[PDB]
């Protein structure tokens, strides 16, 4: 379970070795970063790198998690703003989540489905009034640029106090500066103490901004299949 | 020295050549020159400046040891020559004895000066509209006609009692019309402060991409020297 | 010996090592009982196309070598049948038990072996025969858009034809396999198949099949010539044949080009239209003329396709899907159409009426965008002109019926004038003989005053 | 006797085999495992045989999630195609891509005969081809092109116009009192559709005549294919072996070529126009080319093809001309215009518009109706920038009626009565073909512009008038 | 020495040369087989070589349409390219890429004198310099882009506009008077077309005075390349040994850089831009060059330029235009229009147009139609919106002239009484200056437009107008 990186180029790596490998398992470099497999060829693995590559040499060690795309659930991330790979963002000591989810698990399917009759309430009129929402329902918000869509989102959820929904906000690809003008929002509001804030800024390499989404609604669902109800939003698909 | 491997179209690889410098000139036993621009670890890409039906090969390459080097001299005016130092309008040699890298650095930021001096061609709205300076690089843009090479004869005919050393290239056009122009400034004694520098169609596409650095080089002597140079170029 | 293996299968197109001696364009044995063509030699190894079906094809089968370059059997035994581009009947009813085969990859007669386009060809359509004729040896090319009424013109003019001593081959090709019926059925219910062969290559049948279809069919009717005759070949659509040529080159690891078609094509065409000929005497005096037909996305003439097919056919019909639904059919554009042998075969009586009709229909185009004393003339003649040419489907009108009425058209004599077409054709059917003929005996017009009395007659009726 | 995993790529796997056990096309390969240790992970999975590489190599396209498949392990050739029942217990169940049930309520055992999937087309002497209308009602459809029984019917339309809505219109009007064997295979939808018509099928008593399978989007690639395979496999034994007609509804068939060029990047080919398997146009026509009527039966199917965008040239979908019988179209442009269906009268034909299987006085109606909408599609420049009164008399005359006769195209669904205040209304072909007359004419082209909108049949418009004041 | 043949893709052969010596570039070399059994088929041709690379391997390009090659065939060098025949052996045959005779009268021997095809081009100080005007009797030509005497002619045009019949229109009127050898080669077009005209000639009785070359379509580029150059070569030892005048017609040299294209993608050469052949320039070059007048002999070509999607801004008509001293364009609105020849006044140009070769008489005549026809262009797009008597009166009146001088252009032709069925009328230059002049002066605003359609001398109109 060993093996040796002979390719760094643009935040892909080509690795020998790694004999036991399985496709979409976790994976460690000796630097402290991780990354994961996507392609097995005849005697090399493709790995992803998921954070700063700079420090990555030909020669470095390599290493085997033993497990698939697993990021930790729980009520110990209710109140931070987490990385998508697992790891506190403002501080605040580690988290102590112990149970995980897999974010490539196989969807709910026949037999396990029901129509949909009661509202989510938003409290923008004109949205309520004219294009319904139910839960269960997954509504697209699309449009032009500096028109105030994410002034949406940030309404609908502080709405939720009254109807106890656990939610999920996503930041994609986006400034820190109204990153962080909406976590001091939701902060004064108090959403903070049940809404989960993952973020992953335009600083951030392709394959974070790439895999945020996943995680986003892997530790959302994890609310649903013990009960509760659960709002999940993105803040760019683009 | 070393073997020649691949040809075609001009170009060739090379095995061997161990101390090439980028740049370098190197030789067959043909005669025609040629210039290295690609250095690959096993192979070396060399681009020939002439006609290359006769090269095979096995045909031996030989290291210059030199830069390009293009040959000035004020004697020059008048007569016509190639982007490369050799006579293409006979009248025997072409009577220098100084020769110029082509890699000459630009100038640097403090070396230069504010310009207020103008420069004339005798046409009413260039002259006035969109001035030039003396020191000035102006852009002339467009399709095939409208008129683009009267520009150039308009400003090199007027500047008769404005001393203004000229150098015109006229790149891959044919020869009858680079004739006919050159005929057309004689009429008006254009021929006394310019300087022709011409690479026709038959001649391999690397004359055409060695003409403009030329067209500089030969120029650039007498600013060096302390005299004015004017540069235009056909296409 | 001349024997292989393969250790490559995929999609049809196969790889052997081996099989020293293979030749291009030969053809090469497997043990499922389908042959196969080579298109490539390399250093090591070569690039086979199946012929057939893939399904049973496994790396390390034996492939044999045959020793034959590519061949159609042909003959009078085939005619009424409907054959693959191979041999095989595709309607059953027994083998048909040729004896003699043509190598079709032969060159191209040349230069003083060819004679000028002499004698005339009717589909029986006036907008056609009159405005853009075609000459028996020419190669006319039918362009245009899905559903515009392209089909009816071959149908109609294989079944009005039958009065001749012609021989026709009609092509189906990379259509749906039971498409055909509809066409092979209406044949028969006007007897046009007694003389006539079909070839058929369906898209359920392998690529590589629809990329030797069209090459088949100009094999019979060369076959048919070099004899005195007057040979036709239709293709049903050539695009399709293009793009069975690319996803062939493809899979060959050959590089692309301007689009996905690869540059050949025009070789291609070149290779196949250009097989007709019009032999002279010490030729034997036949004829073989085609009707090629091509498809373009959105109707764009300017496409790399149609304008790389333009450049080789004698003219093109150009059918244009706005005029469709106007309610002129065919929609023949009378100012785009081109035909390069003009009046050199057709019958004398058209040159002294409607030799220049063409013209005054395109200046009528013209002036119709402006338009939107002698402007109104031209333009209530251009509306009749236009009005006259339409036609319907299988109801031609004989050679001999349609000078009559052109006259009438071009020497200045709207609401019912189509009616007014069939019955003075009646008119004609039940007095003018003593015209009728004259007409069909000199091909020259008859007295200009008895035509005259006979037309006035009739609009006084 | 067994083969070996040594490449993943993801939905492309390359399975190994030793000498004289190379498998053939569309074969079945199936991969077993637990877990030796705790690292790793136990799945299922089958996979199927596409290309041969050489090297007792053979390239496959996984069914199912290939995560965790770890190299080396071994893998099992059942040495025939993938197998799925068929017959009368398929009757009123539902079963995924593979074959098995999917809705829980039972299983089915051996003795129920299963077929392969993959046979070649019927010869040229087993075809026949006759002429004849399938009605449904519509008005838009009805009369400019009508249907016909054991043919192909085509829909096209962008990222949504109402394909689904037509499909299930027609399914309401024709599906359950046509008295033949009814098959829809859910390839490509939304999920959520899948399970509403499973409620809206048994709770309405239709399900004991109805067989399906399902591949919704979830899926991966190499499942995404079959489905309209699997669906067809049933429809051709209920068309022959039973003689029964059989009715097919498919309706994101096109989501077939898409998942080829998914996987074709990875099998290794190269690539075609704008990157499509250099294969569409023979794939899709091995597909199409078993939708046939026999001697012994009819198969009537209606399918819906995903246009990429509002482009009807991408390659595609501009391929599926050859093959449908009957063709309507769809754009969001007459979409907006607040007209439903938004059927485009001057690119939906039909073979079936001929004057000796319809009669005079309906090749009349249907002509003269696409040449004055031919004239009033030509003024659009014109109108558009200076405005519908600089037109002459004759012009403004011809301006007056072709909107109306577009509103008339307008009539309400059945599916639509959750959405609108009146229910489905049904008009008959001989009352569709009759209705264009009066405008045409004259007799109601008098009333206001919007009350031809979402009415039945011409006597409404009227009262609808009526009411209007 | 001796070459095996080693690779096969069609157009391109590789060869091996193991003998040690290894043929030079351009070097013609021949294969010959006869069958072992009765399955080969026996071959004998030519081929031309291309590129060279290190294990003695050589690439050759075909000029034959060839399926039976075989592996292991045996390859002779001929040590010179391709030779053509020329002197008075010449005159009065055809000929193909190869050398030999086309037609049936019989065979030429080995004594004659043959020329190499391809030689270095001639230098600075022999070009000529000075220019005549050449009169054809075509209205349109004769004006506006006379074609200078000795100098580069090109017709540029689309598909099925309307080339062929002026350029056999050119032919017909030059090579009858004038007494200079003529060569006309064919490289694109059509075999019919070819085979129609060495009977039409046959019958003119040039035939004397006139050698051809052909091979056409049916064939790979190796011989649509150098079919082009056959008959420069036959051009080149008539001028610089015998020193008489020289007519070239070349027809839709197009095709020698569409060949080009074609063999490009398996020799090793990337795509470039549309998808041409990186070595445009320098192929095309070595061809255009070759083509000139000397002081020795006058040299007078005409060509024929194919657009290759009828739309100009395409590398290969744009490398053309460097070349041309007068080039005239047609547009296929023009062929639309019914109005031939569909030559565009705007934007063909000559040389000629200077007043001490033309003339003030010329120059103010042309200058003032050219204008007139500029500002019409957009006065006529304007009208189609803002609709007819809006515009004010002076300007309708240059549409009411417009009109006429455009339709004025059209001319009747006497190589097209096919396509006509008239014999048509013959005019001078001088004769057209005057019309112009005419129609400019107002005589003429009261006769009909269509009058003007299809009619040569301007004293034909007032007839035409009695006609009707
Ligand atoms: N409903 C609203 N009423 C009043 N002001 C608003 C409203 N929505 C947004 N704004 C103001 O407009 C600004 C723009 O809103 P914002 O939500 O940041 O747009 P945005 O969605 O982020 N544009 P973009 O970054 O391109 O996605 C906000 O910062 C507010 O100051
Ligand atoms: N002021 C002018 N008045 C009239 N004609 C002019 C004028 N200036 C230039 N010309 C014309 O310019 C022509 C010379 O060709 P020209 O249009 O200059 O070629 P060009 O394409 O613009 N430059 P080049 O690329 O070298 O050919 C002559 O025929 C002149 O008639
Ligand atoms: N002269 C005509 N008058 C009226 N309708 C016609 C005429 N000719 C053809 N049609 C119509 O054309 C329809 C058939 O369409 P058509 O365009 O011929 O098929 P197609 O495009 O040739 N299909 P394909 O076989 O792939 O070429 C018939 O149903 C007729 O209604
Ligand atoms: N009669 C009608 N009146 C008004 N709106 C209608 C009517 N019929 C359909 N629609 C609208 O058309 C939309 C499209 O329907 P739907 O079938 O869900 O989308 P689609 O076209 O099938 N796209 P998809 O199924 O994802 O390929 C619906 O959401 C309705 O809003
Ligand atoms: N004066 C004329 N009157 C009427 N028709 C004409 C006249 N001149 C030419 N044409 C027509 O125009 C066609 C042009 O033929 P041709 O010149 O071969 O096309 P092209 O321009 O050469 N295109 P291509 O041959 O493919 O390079 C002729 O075949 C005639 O049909
Ligand atoms: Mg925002
Ligand atoms: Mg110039
Ligand atoms: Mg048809
Ligand atoms: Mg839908
Ligand atoms: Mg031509």
């Amino acid at each position: 379970d060993v093996g040796t990186v002979i390719q760094v180029g643009d935040g892909i790596a080509r690795a020998h070795g790694l004999d036991n490998v399985m496709s979409g398992e976790l994976v460690e470099f000796a630097n402290g970063v991780m990354g994961m497999a996507l392609n097995l060829e005849e005697n090399n693995v493709g790995i992803v790198i998921l954070g700063p590559y700079t420090g990555i040499k030909e020669g470095d060690e390599v290493r085997r998690t033993g497990r698939i795309m697993e990021v930790p659930v729980g009520e110990a991330l209710i109140g931070r703003v987490v990385n998508p790979l697992g790891q506190p963002v403002d501080g605040l000591g580690p988290v102590e989540t112990t149970e995980t989810r897999p974010i490539e698990s196989r969807a709910p399917g026949v037999m396990d489905r029901r129509s949909v009759h009661e509202p989510l309430q938003t409290g923008i009129k004109a949205i309520d009034a004219l294009v319904p929402i139910g839960r269960g329902q997954r509504e697209l918000i699309i449009g032009d640029r500096q028109t105030g869509k994410t002034s949406v989102a940030i309404d609908t959820i502080i709405n939720q106090k009254d109807q106890n929904m656990i939610s999920i906000y996503v930041a994609i690809g986006q400034k820190e500066s109204t990153v962080r003008t909406v976590v001091e929002t939701l902060r004064k509001h108090g959403a903070l103490d049940y809404t989960i804030v993952v973020t992953a800024s335009a600083s951030q390499p392709a394959p974070l901004l790439f895999l945020a989404p996943y995680a986003g609604v892997a530790m959302g669902e994890y609310f649903m299949y013990k009960g509760k109800h659960v709002l999940v939003v993105y803040d760019d698909l683009s | 020295v070393g073997t020649v491997i691949q040809v075609g179209d001009g170009i060739a690889r090379a095995h061997g050549l161990d101390n090439v410098m980028s740049g370098e000139l190197v030789e067959f036993a043909n005669g025609v020159m040629g210039m290295a621009l690609n250095l690959e670890e096993n192979n070396v890409g060399i681009v020939i400046l002439g006609p290359y039906t006769g090269i095979k090969e096995g045909d031996e390459v030989r290291r210059t040891g030199r830069i390009m080097e293009v040959p000035v001299g004020e004697a020059l005016i008048g007569r016509v020559v190639n982007p490369l130092g050799q006579p293409v309008d006979g009248l025997g040699p072409v009577e220098t004895t100084e020769t110029r890298p082509i890699e000459s650095r630009a100038p640097g930021v403090m070396d230069r000066r504010s310009v207020h001096e103008p420069l004339q061609t005798g046409i009413k709205a260039i002259d006035a509209l969109v001035p030039i300076g003396r020191g000035q690089r102006e852009l002339i843009i467009g399709d095939r006609q409208t008129g683009k090479t009267s520009v150039a004869i308009d400003t090199i005919i007027n500047q008769k009692d404005q001393n203004m050393i000229s150098i015109y290239v006229a790149i891959g056009q044919k020869e009858s019309t680079v004739r006919t122009v050159v005929e057309t400034l004689r009429k008006h004694g254009a021929l006394d402060y310019t300087i022709v520098v011409t690479a026709s169609a038959s001649q391999p596409a690397p004359l055409l991409f060695l003409a403009p650095y030329a067209g500089v080089a030969m120029g650039e002597y007498f600013m060096y020297k302390g005299k004015h140079v004017l540069v235009v170029y056909d296409d | 010996s001349d024997v292989g293996t393969v250790i490559q299968v995929g999609d049809g197109i196969a790889r052997a090592h081996g099989l020293d001696n293979v030749m291009s364009g030969e053809l090469v044995e497997f043990a499922n009982g389908v042959m196969g063509m080579a298109l490539n030699l390399e250093e090591n190894n070569v690039g086979i196309v199946i012929l057939g079906p893939y399904t049973g094809i496994k790396e390390g089968d034996e492939v044999r070598r045959t020793g034959r370059i590519m061949e159609v059997p042909v003959g009078e035994a085939l005619i009424g049948r409907v054959v693959n581009p191979l041999g095989q009947p595709v309607d059953g009813l027994g083998p048909v038990e040729t004896t003699e085969t043509r190598p079709i990859e032969s060159r191209a007669p040349g230069v003083m072996d060819r004679r000028s386009v002499h004698e005339p060809l009717q589909t029986g359509i006036k907008a056609i025969d009159a405005l853009v004729p075609i000459g028996r040896g020419q190669r006319e090319l039918i362009i245009g858009d899905r559903q515009t009424g392209k089909t009816s013109v071959a149908i109609d003019t294989i079944i009005n034809q039958k009065d001749q001593n012609m021989i026709s081959i009609y092509v189906a090709i990379g259509q749906k396999e039971s498409t055909v019926r509809t066409v092979v059925e209406t044949l028969r219910k006007h007897g046009a198949l007694d003389y006539t062969i079909v070839v058929t290559a369906s898209a359920s049948q392998p690529a590589p099949l629809l990329f030797l279809a069209p090459y088949a069919g100009v094999a019979m009717g060369e076959y048919f010539m070099y004899k005195g005759k007057h040979v036709l070949v239709v293709y049903d659509d050539l695009s399709k044949q293009a793009a069975a040529y690319r996803e062939l080159s493809l899979l060959l690891r050959r590089p692309p080009g301007r689009e996905a078609y690869p540059g050949d094509i025009f070789y291609l065409h070149s290779r196949l239209l250009e097989r007709a000929a019009k032999l002279s005497d010490a030729k034997g005096g036949g004829s073989l003329t085609a009707l090629p037909f091509v498809e373009t996305q959105a109707g764009d003439i300017s496409a790399y396709i149609p304008t790389n097919v333009i450049s080789i056919t004698d003219g093109q019909i150009f059918l244009q899907s706005d005029l469709f639904f106007s309610g002129v059919r065919p929609a023949i554009n009378a100012g785009l159409s081109v035909s390069r042998v003009g009046g050199a075969a057709q019958i004398k009586a058209m040159k002294k009426v409607a030799g220049t009709l063409r013209l005054d229909l395109a200046a009528y185009r013209e002036l119709e965008a402006f338009a939107q004393k002698a402007t109104q003339a031209k333009l209530a003649r251009g509306a009749r002109t236009v009005e006259v040419l339409k036609q319907d489907l299988h109801q031609p009108i004989p050679v001999e019926k349609q000078v009559l009425i052109i006259y009438a058209l071009t020497r200045g004599f709207v609401e019912d004038v189509r009616r007014f077409e069939k019955e003075f054709y009646l008119f004609l059917d039940q007095n003018g003989q003593h015209l009728l003929e004259h007409i069909r005996t000199t091909k020259d017009l008859p007295n200009e005053d008895d035509l005259n009395k006979a037309i006035e007659a009739f609009k006084k009726t | 006797t067994r083969g070996r995993v040594i490449q993943v790529m993801g939905p492309v796997v390359d399975v190994k085999f030793e000498n004289g056990h190379l498998p053939a096309i569309y074969n079945a390969l199936k991969i077993q495992h637990k877990a030796r240790n705790e690292n790793e992970v136990d799945i299922d999975l089958t996979l199927e045989v596409a290309l041969h590489l050489g090297d007792d190599t053979v390239r496959t396209i996984a069914m199912a999630s290939t995560d965790g498949l770890i190299r080396g392990m071994e893998v099992i050739d059942t040495g025939a195609p993938i197998s799925v029942p068929v017959g009368e217990v398929t009757l009123g169940r539902v079963f995924n891509v593979l074959g098995e049930p999917i809705d829980l309520e039972g299983d089915i055992p051996a003795d129920a005969r299963r077929d392969p999937i993959h046979r070649p087309a019927p010869k040229f002497e087993e075809l026949a081809t006759e002429v004849e209308i399938l009605e449904t009602g519509i008005k838009v459809v009805d009369l400019l092109a009508p249907y016909i029984k054991g043919g192909k019917i085509g829909l096209f339309g962008g990222a949504g116009v109402g394909k689904t809505v037509l499909i299930q219109e027609l399914i309401h009007n024709i599906a359950q009192e046509h008295g033949g064997i009814s098959v829809f295979a859910g390839v490509g939808d939304r999920t959520r559709e899948g399970n509403d018509l499973y409620h809206e099928m048994k709770d309405s008593g239709v399900i004991s005549k109805t067989a399906m399978v399902f591949g919704q989007m979830n899926e991966p690639p190499g499942a995404r294919m079959r489905v309209a395979l699997t669906g067809l496999t049933m429809a051709e034994y209920f068309r022959d072996e039973q003689g029964q007609d059989v009715l097919l509804f498919i309706d994101n068939i096109f989501r077939f070529t898409q998942a080829g060029s998914e996987v074709s990047a990875l099998l290794g080919r190269m690539p075609s126009a704008v990157g499509y398997q250099p294969t569409l146009a023979t794939e899709m026509g091995q597909l199409q080319e078993r939708i046939t009527s026999t001697a012994k039966g009819s198969i009537t199917s209606i399918q819906a093809i995903y246009v990429p965008a509002d482009d009807y040239t991408d390659p595609a979908p501009a391929t599926t001309f050859s093959h449908l019988d009957a063709t309507t179209n769809l754009e969001r442009k007459l979409a907006e215009m607040g007209i439903y269906p938004a059927v485009d009268p001057l690119a939906s034909t039909s073979r079936a518009l001929a004057p000796e299987i319809v009669g005079e006085e309906h090749y009349q109606v249907a002509r003269k109706v696409q040449q004055t909408l031919q004239r009033y599609k030509e003024l659009q420049d014109i109108i558009a920038i200076l405005g519908m009164d600089e037109l002459s008399d004759e012009d403004k005359l011809v301006v007056h009626r072709a909107r109306r006769i577009q509103f008339f195209l307008s009539q309400n669904f059945h599916v639509a009565e959750q959405f609108t205040g009146q229910p489905g209304s049904y008009v008959p072909v001989k009352e569709t073909v009759r209705g264009f007359k009066e405008i045409l004419e004259g007799k109601y082209d008098h009333l206001p512009e919007d009350a031809f909108r979402l009415v039945g049949r011409i006597e409404e418009v009227v009262e609808k008038a009526k009411a209007m004041g």
